[PDB]
């Protein structure tokens, strides 16, 4: 189950990185008055896309 | 007349300074040195005060 | 006529001068050499009194060791309870520049004066309620710099017109008038037997008076500048002066010359007010460099510093029982030390 | 009993404290002005509106308090000292001139009067008197950067600018900027001399605040 | 004790030259700023000259500019004044005065009503 | 496993390998299934990928085509620096603000109504810098744990306290400029009267402007725990009077300068007007004005290091311009130091 178990490891370890990364982003962004943070400018959704590029490359090892 | 009127003052009022005694100052100083040690227990600021006696707590 | 009159007087000066040296036998510092000092003994601010706006120029203590009076250029006399720090009374004034104030030893009258050339007498019995002015004593031309009380009927005042003038309140006129000095008369203190007094003047001199005779008794000149602070020893035999050149001195009323000086090279401003401890050992004085100074009288050594103030002080005094010492200063603040 | 007075004194003290709070602020309503000099006619033409004379007036709902000394003795070194709370000293001129310099100068170098400002008033429109006094008056250029009073002989206006610049080489001679002089000539004119004070007390109390914020 | 004695005065025809030392004692002379004053017969007094504590600052009345010089000898507490190139309108009773306080340059001493620190006087006849 | 619960409840039996719920199958059925719903918004709706896996007699075969065929398609170093930038900035302000507050408690020579404004400004920077320390590290430590959004009840009290302390802070700079400008507007001033009607408009109207934003968004839109914005208007309930103070406080900064230059050109400059203006900026918050008047998401987005860092150390610069490098406090802490021995 080198893929099918790791695909459960694909989704959770990146959500553990993506949701880690946007609440990192909102933290520094919400301590600013004029540059406030909206969900349309949320990272993580694009970090989940850049997750599986390298994660599809450890499948080839 | 007017300038000699108050010039007259320093003639007589200087003269009455000469009539005053010359007590020697050392025995005149020991009168002070007796006076401090005589009342040396009744001074509230020479010896510091306990909190019962002091009306300023 | 005048050239001989100056000629006899400088010989009459030397007639007194070298004959003054005939009792110059030793020094005071030679003969207090055995006593231990009081040591570094320091007081503490017990209370602090805040009602005034302008600079508190003069205060005066009470005879009960309970109350005191104070006045400042805003134009308010205020009687402070020393114990609870509760103000007993407040009085408006018609002038503003009250240069001095006084508190009678009956406790039924207070008084003040200043550049208005008028020594107001205020009533504290007050059968109708609040206080009111009894009368005022307009017989002067200069200003009034100090005033004191003999009883509830006659007061002695200082002068900006050179003449200390004792009054009588029912007459409202000067019984006597002392025309001895040359410049301005700043301060005067009453004797412990209310019979004589001395007056510090603006010509480095002080002339002992008499309130009955009206003559000029003595004259003490040892200062280099004008005198501002002068007060009696408690026994009635000495008085200690302070001029505007940071020199505190000591004289005697029998030896008729000076005894002991008080100075230090780190003090450059002038002396403003002076007082004495109850047992007469400690001498207390304030300065223009914003802090008080407590001296031994005998060794001529500073022993206490009361540095709570942060403007120049102008008035202080130790109470009649010696229980505490209170100071005032130009920041409108009254610090009571113990 | 013992606390029978504790309902008196506290309720007497708070009568006093409530009384003085009208007077703590009405002290700040007015501005004290010490008016002095050595003369009569220039000194009693600003009486247009004892021991010490006292007047009071208000302009633009702001009230003043002039205190000209009357029956006082000519030695000044001890009743000057009670006058450092004043917002501004008005100094009036009226060989009086050179002797009037040190009466201004020793004010300016006084230890207790270092923090208070000095207004000025030039009376006595004098020509033979000035070069009799000062030799280097003949070297003087009239200031053209200063506008003259229009319609006058240029020797009349020139001596006017000699003494006005003579005080200023004493006033600004190491003054360090804690207090500022304010030279004005209104020689016996039936005019305001009020707005020429009301504007110039305002410049005093303006520059105190910028001094407190370390901006001057 | 405040004793401000002098040495001088005399007859001068206009163009002469003469000195004045004001010898005085009773206090620390180095702590005081010293100054002279005259008075014409019929007029008041007027300040003519001074010196500072160290001797640095020197000033004069305009009508006597460049004809008098003023110095001191602080070692033996004198006050030297040199009068050169005399003028006929300078006959007046002079004095030798002291400013009241020490350590500060402020002075209020020109007054008539027995200022306590002016000398016994001199007299010049030009 | 909510999907498994709604999947398990509804050849081969039903098997859930945590990707897809395999239905109860037969031998050799080519089961053509698709990627789950988490890839629907990544691509547009034309790229719904399908995979296959045969259930044989031995259970299920290998999944072919594989999951990465169908389900297919750094700022972490940057933000932990910038987060470390203000937390070393707001801290080093605060410990140097306690050391500026505790000077202004005691001495009572300095107790004038000037300094009574400044303590009421210094408590705002204590309230701003504490409003991100022990609240913006404990709502985003719980979001850090949950791997989702929390939306608790105490996430308000972290967030609504943050939108009260800061909206007061833009008032107490504006009051600071107003009080000095009204100190140069006239001659007569009721001086204690103008102050008491300032400490209630710099603490009270901040509180009315945060409680309306609370009460018009609780009734309208509670999204998570009140942190994201997603509106266009109700930020200008909060940022309106934030910009509105900054709009007029720059104008009040000019009126000081036109008065100061009028006193500066007297009978008896460019270095004096230099050090006055620079010392007047961080008391007034005019270093904020460029950010306030500039658009955010078009011009540049990574000038937060230039925007937070100027805002972060502002508590430190005010306590070294108005409390430590003061020319009278320094000559008063000197004099009490002479009274230690």
């Amino acid at each position: 189950c080198d893929a099918t178990c790791q695909f459960r490891k694909a989704i959770d370890d990146c959500q553990k990185q993506a949701h880690h990364s946007n609440v990192l982003q909102t933290s520094v962004q919400t301590t600013a008055t004029f540059t406030s943070m909206d969900t349309s400018q949320l990272p993580g959704n694009s970090v989940f896309k850049e997750c599986m590029k390298q994660k599809k490359k450890e499948f080839k090892a | 007349t007017a300038s000699i009127a108050q010039a007259r003052k320093l003639v007589e009022q200087l003269k009455m300074e000469a009539n005053i005694d010359r007590i020697k100052v050392s025995k005149a100083a020991a009168d002070l040195m007796a006076y401090c040690e005589a009342h040396a227990k009744e001074d509230p600021l020479l010896t510091p005060v306990p909190a019962s006696e002091n009306p300023f707590r | 006529e005048l050239d001989q009159l100056r000629q006899e007087a400088e010989q009459l000066k030397n007639q007194i001068r070298d004959a003054r040296k005939a009792c110059a036998d030793a020094t005071l510092s030679q003969i207090t050499n055995n006593i231990d000092p009081v040591g570094r003994i320091q007081m503490r601010t017990r209370r602090t009194l805040r009602g005034h706006l302008a600079k508190i120029y003069a205060m005066h203590w009470g005879t009960d060791s309970r109350l005191l009076v104070s006045a400042s250029q805003d134009g308010k006399l205020i009687i402070w309870d020393s114990y609870t720090t509760n103000k007993v009374h407040a009085i408006p004034l018609r002038s503003s520049w009250v240069m001095t104030c006084a508190y009678a030893p009956s406790g039924n009258y207070v008084a003040c004066g200043g550049l208005d050339n008028i020594c107001s007498i205020y009533n504290l019995k007050t059968r109708e309620g609040n206080v009111r002015v009894s009368r005022e004593l307009a017989g002067h031309t200069g200003y009034l710099s100090c005033c004191r009380f003999l009883d509830d009927n006659q007061i002695v005042t200082s002068s900006g017109d050179t003449t200390c003038a004792l009054w009588d309140i029912e007459t409202g006129q000067q019984t006597t008038t002392f025309t001895g000095h040359t410049g301005d008369v700043m301060s005067l203190s009453l004797a412990p037997d209310t019979r004589l007094f001395v007056s510090g003047a603006c010509d480095a001199s002080a002339k002992l008076w008499d309130v009955r005779e009206g003559m000029c008794r003595q004259t003490f000149t040892g200062h280099e500048s004008d005198i501002n602070a002068i007060c009696f020893f408690p026994n009635g035999n000495a008085f200690a002066t302070g001029s505007d050149d940071a020199t505190c001195r000591l004289f005697d009323l029998r030896a008729d010359q000076e005894l002991m000086t008080y100075s230090h090279d780190n003090i450059i401003c002038g002396i403003t007010s002076v007082s004495f401890s109850k047992s007469g050992r400690l001498l207390l004085a304030g300065y223009d460099d914003f802090n008080c100074n407590v001296w031994d009288a005998l060794k001529a050594d500073r022993a206490g510093v009361l540095a709570g103030h942060d403007n120049r002080v102008s008035c202080l005094g130790v109470t009649d029982d010696g229980m505490a010492v209170a100071t005032g200063s130009w920041d409108s603040f009254l610090k009571i030390w113990n | 009993d013992q606390r029978n007075e504790e309902k008196a004194q506290r309720e007497a003290n708070k009568k006093i404290e409530k009384q003085l709070q009208k007077d703590k602020q009405v002290y700040r309503a007015t501005h004290r002005l010490l008016l002095l000099g050595a003369g009569e006619s220039g000194k009693n033409t600003i009486v247009k509106q004892s021991g010490i004379f006292e007047t009071k007036f208000q302009v633009d709902k702001v009230n003043f308090h002039m205190f000209d000394v009357g029956a006082q003795r000519d030695e000044r070194r001890k009743w000057i000292q009670c006058f450092n709370d004043v917002t501004a000293i008005i100094f009036v001129v009226a060989n009086r001139l050179q002797a009037a310099l040190k009466l201004f100068d020793s004010i300016w170098n006084n230890k207790w009067l270092r923090d208070t400002s000095v207004i000025l008033f030039l009376n006595k429109q004098d020509k033979s008197k000035i070069e009799d006094y000062f030799p280097e008056f003949a070297r003087y250029t009239t200031p053209e950067d200063a506008t003259p009073e229009p319609g006058e002989d240029p020797r009349v206006t020139r001596a006017k600018y000699f003494i006005r610049d003579e005080f200023l080489r004493i006033s600004t001679a190491s003054g360090d900027g804690r207090h500022y002089c304010y030279p004005h000539f209104t020689c016996a004119v039936d005019t305001e001399n009020i707005r020429r004070v009301f504007n110039d007390c305002r410049d005093i109390i303006q520059r105190m605040h910028l001094r407190q914020y370390e901006l001057l | 004790q405040v004793q401000l004695q002098e040495s001088g005065g005399g007859l001068v025809q206009p163009g002469g030259s003469l000195r004045l030392s004001c010898a005085a004692s009773g206090f620390t002379f180095s702590n005081y700023k010293m100054n002279w004053v005259r008075q014409a017969p019929g007029k008041g007094l007027e300040w003519v000259s001074d010196i500072s504590q160290s001797g640095a600052s020197i000033s004069y009345t305009g009508s006597v500019k460049g004809r008098f010089t003023i110095s001191r000898d602080n070692a033996k507490n004198t006050l030297y004044l040199q009068m050169n190139s005399l003028k006929p309108e300078d006959t007046a009773v002079y004095y030798c005065a002291r400013c009241p306080a020490p350590f500060t340059r402020d002075c209020f001493d020109v007054t008539s009503t027995t200022y306590a620190y002016r000398g016994q006087g001199t007299q010049v006849t030009v | 496993k909510k999907e498994q619960a709604m999947c398990l409840e509804k050849g081969c039996p039903g098997m859930w390998d945590n990707i897809t719920c395999w239905k109860p199958a037969h031998v050799g059925e080519m089961v053509l299934v698709s990627c789950p719903e988490l890839f629907r918004i990544f691509n547009p709706d034309q790229d719904m990928g399908v995979v296959s896996r045969n259930c044989t007699e031995d259970g299920w075969s290998e999944p072919f085509p594989h999951y990465f065929d169908a389900c297919g398609f750094d700022q972490d170093y940057y933000y932990l620096s910038v987060k470390a930038l203000y937390t070393v900035g707001y801290s080093l302000s605060l410990v140097a603000l306690l050391l500026a507050m505790v000077i202004l408690c005691r001495f009572r020579k300095l107790h004038c109504t000037r300094n009574f404004i400044h303590m009421n400004l210094f408590v705002s920077f204590m309230l701003r810098a504490i409003s991100v320390f022990i609240k913006d590290w404990i709502l985003y430590a719980e979001q850090d744990s949950n791997h989702c959004f929390i939306s608790t009840v105490e996430c308000k009290a972290v967030m609504v306290f943050f939108h009260y302390c800061v909206v007061s802070n833009y008032f107490w700079l504006f009051i600071e400029g107003l009080y000095l400008f009204t100190l140069l507007v006239e001659t007569f001033f009721p001086e204690r009267r103008y102050f008491y009607w300032y400490t209630i408009i710099g603490w009270g109207a901040p509180l009315v402007f945060v409680t309306v934003w609370a009460t018009l968004r609780l009734y309208f839109d509670d999204t998570g725990c009140w942190d994201m914005n997603d509106s266009t208007a109700l930020w200008w309930v909060i940022k309106g009077p934030v910009v509105g103070s900054i709009m007029v406080n720059f104008v009040l900064f000019i009126g000081i300068i036109v008065i100061l230059v009028q006193k500066l050109q007297s009978p008896d400059i460019y270095l004096r007007l230099a050090r006055s203006t620079l010392l007047l900026i961080p008391l007034f918050g005019i270093h904020y004005t460029v950010f306030a008047f500039s658009p955010e998401n078009v011009s540049k987005r990574e000038r937060l290091v230039f925007e937070l860092g100027l805002g972060s150390f502002q508590g430190f610069v005010v306590a070294v311009l108005y409390c430590f490098l003061n020319g009278e406090v320094q000559a008063e802490i000197k004099r009490k130091w002479r009274s230690w021995k």
